[PDB]
């Protein structure tokens, strides 16, 4: 078609910060449960 | 050994960052996947800039030092090399497959056996279209040219180019056709000269057959064109690898001139020598010399006076070309000349240009000759390299068709047939291999969707239409309304796209995969 | 219908990650348990779970291991709500 | 040459340039920020781990460092707007920036003077600041229905934020607030006070009033029927303003006299005070161990520490006056309510009172499930307050959603009708750049803003004068009959305070940087 | 000595550059004279950014270091200290000049014979300048009054004021009468405090017939407003210094406690003290206490009971505006109360600020106190502090009209009538001296031309309009249509410039056009 | 059709800002004088052209002022043909210079 384009583009700034968010919680899923380890900062 | 600046990874991390700076790579190219596609700035480090919407060139000109890349580089390069077209989609079905590939790894999956999950739903796939495909050699005469064209066209809708897409595919189909035989099916690309200048615009790009060359005919008095020598079959021209120049030895030398007796027989020997060549040529009976390297100024006006024009100096391939578009012979020595050995060309002229005191010169034939030379002009520089790259992108789509006249219905309905029959068997598959399937076919159906984000439609809403109406009618082929008119059905709207690429693509992006995969461990240094 | 519905599909499929990890820490095999409790989900209810002890799929109430209802409830309420403010972020700029 | 070591000149082109970039690239920043289906902007300070997200203009441009002038020029006029009406931050840089946009288009490309630009402009501002006067409707009069009038406001200042989630909620809580003053146009009577957990739509407004700090070392953790004694006075030592007594003695003894003998003050003062009759004594001021120790075996409960502002707040809920002289009782307010009860929010020792003498000051508990989300929620909020606390001292109101300014619109592009040559231009570009503002509005949402505009501008084109944008359905229904009122004040300010932006701007034709240090 | 780091200019070169850095000063400023004219952006080096048309302010703010423009910096200042409007005009004049008398230089002239030759011609415009002068004061009262407003008018229409000039004139006209005396012509500019901020438009800006001050009235309790305590005179308020705080020494301490005794006498010293004074005041029979310094927490409690709203802290000038406005006195001690030291204002009102925290206070009285507060406000910030010097400048502009109600019609014409007049004394001088009149008068001329290179007309065109019209009819006051309307003629368009500062005016030019003639010299060292 | 309208529009416009920039920098009121000369050609004529003297819009062909058609053909198509080179460009991509 041809309809409204959406000059901008910071769509990558919000794929950007869920991953580097994402990078958090993978850091921690390894202590979760009864076979969880424990970190050592 | 060299313990410091070597980095390792491995897994946990590892992965995330491959399968990202896949997807990364890619990011960047789809937004070239289409006839709504856009094309890329690039530019040498040199300061050369280039502009295009071809896939591998864009990838290969990205300086870039991530390795994953730099294999993503290749893969869009591989399939240009052995298709000519795949490159720009090549690389998205590539990464759409590891994202999902790694999906599924924070699953508890292991890498190597998902990978040979993809390696066997692909197959399918391959199959499954290998079954659907459709033939065109084997159907009629007139309209193979129609679909061999059909093919050129659809395959330029991505280029600038697309302007004039006309001209532009019928000029592909045509220069493959006039150089490559139904039997062999071999179109030799040496056979076909891409030349081009600047100037006008892209719809002065003609087809020439015979060749170009650069040459301003010898020397000034010569005329400017040639006619084919009043009755005569055509044109007759010298083509030899011999110099307008008196002979030397290829040994030594050294002519020892005891007194005036020697020195007085070379004297008068170099000057009739010049008269044993012009007169040599004129004697085999021709009309205009083609030398491979130059005259001296004696041997020069004597091919004046003589109505013998003459170009000086002309390369390799060039002389090469006069001969096999003129049915000629390359004639060593003077005397080895004869009507019989000459070129049998249709017409010669020096053409002009603008006011660019260059002013190159031309060789006709009216009839195909066994070379083409699609010369391409433009507005400026780019406009005609990306031009020429684009003519190139149709000029091998044409060749794919004869080496394997399958066809199948691109506008992603191509995709999705496997998409839809590589999801069923999916079912069947149950426990591990399922989670495999549903992925390669579910990477799959990036391809069009990407199309319909491109031309701006809803992705999940073009894909269930495009899934359900190929399924609920037959596992046919139904595509993407990319540019509009009025519906699906790239039969119809005439989209097509050569069977033998879309196979060698679908598996490329597979096997890079599998490769990928298989590494759990990097060792990188740097460079000391 | 079409847009709620796939939204929703994710958000249920998300969740997903508690038991995938759960089970992964536990070297079991995620992928089976996560199935294997998905249809003895179809049949049993909220109490067929995993168990490190058990080293497979069995009933969790009954094995006492309880879990207060508020901590579930707080925890969804609050991630769920967090990607709220972080989906409107449509930009940043380093401002001091 | 003249000047030197670094100062740098723009002239005509130049400067214009600057400038006109400038504003234009402030506005360009924050356009995202608008319209209820507007984004937020993350930003971080010279700590880096002080973050923050927000959708307040004001609030990002205040922030945002600049070298550029008339940037710095739109950054401020954003802090004006924000202080006398706490709202349209956004709005008018915005607005205030594409009217510079159009004049520059009127200049480079046009060849028409400033200054006559300005000549237009000023023309199209007193026009289209006109037709919001004369097309603003208000319900000063009928409290019961200016109840609604006012509840829509907020209703519709909070789209946009975190909290246009959950608006409704946050409706309601701004407008009993402010009522329950009704009064005061100072917004520091409400306190907000914020802890995380749960859903923002747990936030609530304690018609009580909640304070902090604990009172006495283990006094009654429950007053019944309180009457209070609101003071503020030296609790640590007096001798108030006598400065240089020294105690000269002859012995130790003579020592221990004066040494209980100001410990005999304490009782003395603490005495004058139990005469006020009260099961509560609260002190701006702190109150030692001993002072304390009085009233922990009188059964008044101590309660020091809570500043100025922490008493002015009991003071206003209760009911009772500040006092720091207990040489009589009576002649004092003394304060009053139901309950002086501690709770607990959320891991957190807390005194809600409740059942006082009508609260002129209020607590309001903002509950998130990140700082961030508080933090934003918190202005998101004052963004409310400031507005209805306006609102009450401007009874005035209209229909936002496009339709205001699309109607001053419809104004100027109308009184360009009579106007010279020249001059006529700046000023069709005036409504021009006006009609820019739903254009941004709706471009935000993702429509085909040119078209949906269009629609609009047709409506209060031929007639209407009420139509505005629905960014949900993408069409253009009628804002009276969906609520979309807006502080008239708000919108007459934004089409003021940005006009007056564009003239000091299109005046320059010069910029001059000095040495910098 | 040290010899280095240490350069010499004279004449050849020196002479060029000096009048060239005029010159440049100049064409920065040109763009600025007139209401037509337009600001400049000046930044301080810490980052303080001001927007304004003002001479005086934009030389000074540019950090430069050439000489000669480090003087026509102050020139530009000088003139802004005498009379308050000269500024962007004075330069542009001196400017002029120079270039002229450099010219003149390069065909023999001696520079400093330059020199007596402008000061001369100079004497004589001014002449010809007070003679044509019109009169004011001495005419009527209701036409004095408009008089001095049509020029505090004219004296803002190159400001971005201008757009609400009526208010800001007829202000600036009233600001002064209520502080000067017919007979002492003295404008003291103490007792009118410029004070602005932020909020609303430059339209919001009143003028307060009192003083402002920013308070939180002591106790929160206290009452907003003050009314004139039923049936009384007014409002009646105390005006004293000592603070609400038990009276102490001035030359030592140590108030020795040897027991109990004492301490208990002290006990209800402070006590009963702070009694002391809660009832002085009441005493002296007030509404509303103004201390000059902050009081105790008791202190203040009881101000709250006894209905005596309270002004903790305020300044000298505070305190005494705050006097001359109330008719009061300033009582030091407690004891020198009296309903007769009062202050006896109109009202007392704590002012609200949009939603503003701070919140300040103001003190109004009806009738033109002895004091006024132009209180500016504006949209931001730029357009308030320049608003303020805006204002300032007309303020200006009506103090010399009592100081010489002596009025010249400007718009440049009244320029026109000296270079009209000066030039014509040129013809009588011959030889040396015709060049310097000639050139004086030349220079001159560039003041109006600038006028309409800035409205936009042709300076030429102008200029011989200008001269022939006030020549063809009588050396009076036509000017340039600046903005356009029917025609020319200053009086009617009401343009007018009072005389007192023209002559400062074209005095300080080519008096500091004497002093640069006069070096031939120079020597600049630099910053060891 | 809808959009694509728009960029036809364009196009003329930029066309026209030649005899605007052409008239501009003669110094006259560039913005008046060619909506007077488009209005003539508007309005028939298609002869009337820009007098950068009298500043007033004369016609061209009693004027003497012909101008090959090669050269006018060559612009508007050179020109064409930069733009859409560009405007198809959506990524920009620099290498390590050397
Ligand atoms: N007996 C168990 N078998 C399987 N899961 C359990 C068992 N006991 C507790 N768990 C799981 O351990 C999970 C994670 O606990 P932990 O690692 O301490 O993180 P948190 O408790 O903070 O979520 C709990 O969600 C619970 O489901
Ligand atoms: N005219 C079109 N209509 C529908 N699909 C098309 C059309 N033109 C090309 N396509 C789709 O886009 C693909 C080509 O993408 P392109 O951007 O040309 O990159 P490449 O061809 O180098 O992969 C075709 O194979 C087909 O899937
Ligand atoms: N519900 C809505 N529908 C259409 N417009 C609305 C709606 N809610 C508020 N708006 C518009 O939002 C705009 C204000 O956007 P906002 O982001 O709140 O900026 P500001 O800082 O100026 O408040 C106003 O023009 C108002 O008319
Ligand atoms: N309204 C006007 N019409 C004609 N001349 C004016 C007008 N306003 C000011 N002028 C001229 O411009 C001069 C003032 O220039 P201005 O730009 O105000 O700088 P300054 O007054 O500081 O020299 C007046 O003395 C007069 O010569
Ligand atoms: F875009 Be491809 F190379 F046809
Ligand atoms: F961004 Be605004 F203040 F709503
Ligand atoms: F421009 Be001036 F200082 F009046
Ligand atoms: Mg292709
Ligand atoms: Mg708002
Ligand atoms: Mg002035």
């Amino acid at each position: 078609n041809a309809t409204f384009k959406n000059k901008e583009k910071p769509q990558e700034v919000r794929k950007a910060n869920i991953i580097a968010a994402r990078s958090v919680a993978d850091a921690i899923r390894t202590s979760l449960g009864p076979k969880g380890m424990d970190k050592m900062i | 050994k060299d313990q410091g600046n070597k980095k390792r990874q491995h897994g946990l991390e590892a992965k995330k960052s491959h399968i990202l700076a896949a997807r990364s790579v890619a990011s960047i190219i789809k937004t070239s996947l289409g006839p709504r596609g856009l094309d890329k700035i690039l530019i040498s480090p040199d300061g050369e800039i280039t502009i295009t919407n071809d896939g591998a060139t864009i990838l290969s000109q990205m300086e870039l030092d991530n390795e994953i890349a730099k294999l993503l580089v290749q893969l869009s390069k591989s399939q240009d090399d052995e298709i000519g077209d795949g490159t720009t989609g090549v690389v998205v079905l590539a990464s759409a497959l590891l994202d999902q590939a790694l999906e599924l790894i924070q699953k508890g999956i292991h890498p190597i056996k998902i990978a040979n999950g993809f390696d066997e739903a692909a197959k399918l796939a391959i199959s499954k279209l290998e079954e659907t495909c459709d033939d065109i050699s084997a159907s009629n005469d007139e309209l193979f040219r129609d679909f061999l064209l059909r093919a050129a066209k659809t395959s330029l809708g991505s280029k600038i180019v697309s302007k004039d897409h006309d001209r532009f595919a019928e000029m592909a189909v045509e220069a493959v056709i006039n150089v490559m035989d139904k039997d062999r099916k071999d179109v030799d690309f040496d056979l076909i000269k891409m030349q081009g200048r600047v100037g006008g615009s892209i719809s002065d790009s003609k087809l020439i057959n015979g060749v170009i060359l650069d040459k301003d005919f010898s020397h000034p008095q010569m005329p400017k064109c040639v006619l084919p020598k009043e009755g005569s079959d055509g044109v007759k021209l010298a083509i030899l690898t011999c110099p307008f120049e008196p002979p030397k030895p290829k040994t030594k030398h050294k002519l020892d001139i005891s007194s005036v007796e020697e020195y007085q027989k070379l004297q008068t020997y170099e000057q009739d020598k010049f008269k044993e060549m012009i007169d040599d040529v004129k004697k085999a009976g021709a009309d205009v010399v083609i030398c491979q390297w130059g005259f001296d100024d004696e041997a020069n006006h004597l091919l004046l006076q003589n109505d013998l024009p003459a170009v000086r100096w002309v390369g390799g391939q060039e002389l090469e070309h006069i001969a096999i578009s003129t049915n000629g012979r390359i004639v060593p020595r003077f005397q080895d000349l004869s009507k019989d050995k000459l070129g049998t060309c249709s017409r010669i002229y020096e053409q002009e240009f603008g006011t660019t005191k260059d002013r190159m010169l031309i060789i006709e034939q009216s009839k195909e000759t066994k070379t083409v030379t699609c010369f391409v002009r433009g507005s400026n520089k780019m406009i005609v390299d990306e031009a020429e790259r684009a003519l190139h992108d149709s000029l091998c789509v044409v060749r794919n068709l004869v080496k394997d006249s399958r066809v199948v219905y691109g506008g992603g309905a191509a995709e999705v047939t496997m998409s839809l029959a590589v999801s069923e068997e999916a079912d069947k598959q149950r426990g591990i291999d399922q989670y495999a399937f549903r992925g390669f076919a579910q990477a799959l159906d990036t391809i069009p969707m990407t199309l319909a984000e491109n031309s701006g439609l809803d992705p999940i809403g073009t894909l269930s239409t495009l899934k359900s109406k190929q399924l609920k009618e037959k596992i046919s082929n139904i595509g993407v309304d990319c540019l509009g008119y009025g519906s699906n059905d790239m039969k119809e709207l005439f989209v097509v796209d050569p069977f033998i690429g879309k196979k060698q693509q679908i598996l490329l992006a597979t096997q890079l995969c599998r490769m990928i995969l298989k590494i759990d461990n990097v060792i990188i240094s740097g460079k000391d | 219908e079409g847009v709620q519905a796939f939204i929703w599909q994710e958000f249920a499929s998300a969740l997903e990650v508690i038991p995938t990890t759960l089970a992964e820490n536990a070297g079991l095999n995620s992928i089976k348990v996560v199935t294997e409790l998905r249809s003895k989900h179809e049949n049993g209810e909220l109490n067929d779970g995993i168990s490190v002890r058990r080293s497979g799929t069995t009933n969790t109430y009954e094995e006492h291991i309880l879990q207060p209802v508020l901590v579930s409830t707080s925890a969804i309420t609050l991630a769920s709500e967090c990607v709220k403010s972080i989906l409107r972020i449509d930009d940043i700029a380093f401002s001091r | 040459q003249i000047f030197g070591d670094q100062v740098t000149e723009e002239r005509a082109e130049n400067a214009r340039l600057s400038a006109f970039v400038g504003a234009i690239a402030v506005g360009d920043l924050v356009k995202s920020t608008l319209g209820p289906k507007g984004m937020d902007k993350l930003l971080q300070s010279a700590s880096s781990n002080t973050c923050m997200v927000t959708n307040d203009g004001a609030t990002i441009l205040k922030s945002i460092p600049l070298d550029n002038p008339a940037a710095k020029v739109l950054v401020n006029i954003s802090k004006v707007q924000d202080d006398e009406v706490g709202d349209g931050t956004t709005s008018v840089t915005v607005l205030s920036a594409e009217l510079l946009r159009e004049a520059e288009k009127l200049i480079d490309q046009s060849k028409i003077h400033p200054q006559t630009i300005i000549e237009g402009y000023r023309l199209a501002s007193a026009a289209a600041l006109d037709a919001l006067t004369k097309a603003a409707v208000d319900n000063s009069h009928d409290k019961t229905m200016f109840r609604e009038d006012l509840i829509h406001i907020a209703k519709t200042t909070l789209s946009s934020k975190i909290l246009s989630q959950d608006k409704d909620h946050f409706a309601e809580l701004a407008t009993n607030a402010i009522l329950r003053l009704k009064g005061s146009t100072n917004l520091e009577h409400i306190q907000i006070i914020k802890i995380l957990g749960g859903k923002l739509s747990d936030s609530f407004l304690d018609e009580g009033f909640i304070l902090a700090k604990k009172f006495g070392n283990n006094q009654p953790k429950r007053i019944e029927n309180a009457k209070i004694l609101i003071a503020n006075t030296t609790l640590d030592t007096d001798k108030v303003k006598i400065f240089g007594t020294k105690f000269k003695v002859d012995s130790t003894a003579k020592l221990a006299q004066l040494e209980k003998a100001e410990r005999e003050k304490m009782k003395n003062k603490i005495a004058k005070i139990s005469k006020f009759g009260i099961n509560t004594f609260i002190n701006r001021q702190l109150i030692y161990d001993y002072p304390e120790q009085l009233f922990t075996d009188l059964g008044i409960n101590s309660i020091e520490h809570a500043d100025f502002e922490g008493v002015e707040r009991l003071a206003l809920v209760t009911g009772g006056e500040v006092v720091s002289t207990f040489d009589e009782p009576s002649k004092c307010k003394l304060g009053e309510c139901d309950v002086i009860e501690e709770i607990m929010l959320g891991e957190q020792p807390f005194l809600k009172f409740s059942g006082c003498k009508a609260g002129e000051a209020c607590t309001i508990v903002l509950r998130g499930a990140t700082d961030q989300t508080l933090d934003e929620a918190e202005r998101s909020l004052h963004d409310a307050l400031s507005v209805l606390s306006q609102t009450t001292k401007e009874t005035r109101t209209v229909l936002g959603g496009g339709c205001a300014e699309m109607v001053m619109s419809k104004a100027v592009d109308t009184e360009a009708q009579n106007i010279d040559g020249k001059k006529s231009l700046a000023v069709e570009a005036f409504a021009r750049a006006l009609r820019q503002l739903p254009t941004i509005l709706a471009d935000n949402a993702g429509f085909d803003s040119s078209e949906l505009v269009s629609k609009l501008r047709s409506s209060i084109y031929n007639g209407i004068s009420t139509s505005g944008l629905d960014l949900n359905n993408g069409t253009i229904a009628d804002m009276r009959q969906l609520g979309i009122v807006e502080s008239y004040k708000l919108k007459r300010a934004v089409v003021s305070s940005a006009s007056e932006a564009a003239e000091v701007l299109l005046r320059v034709d010069n910029i001059i940087r000095a040495r910098p240090r």
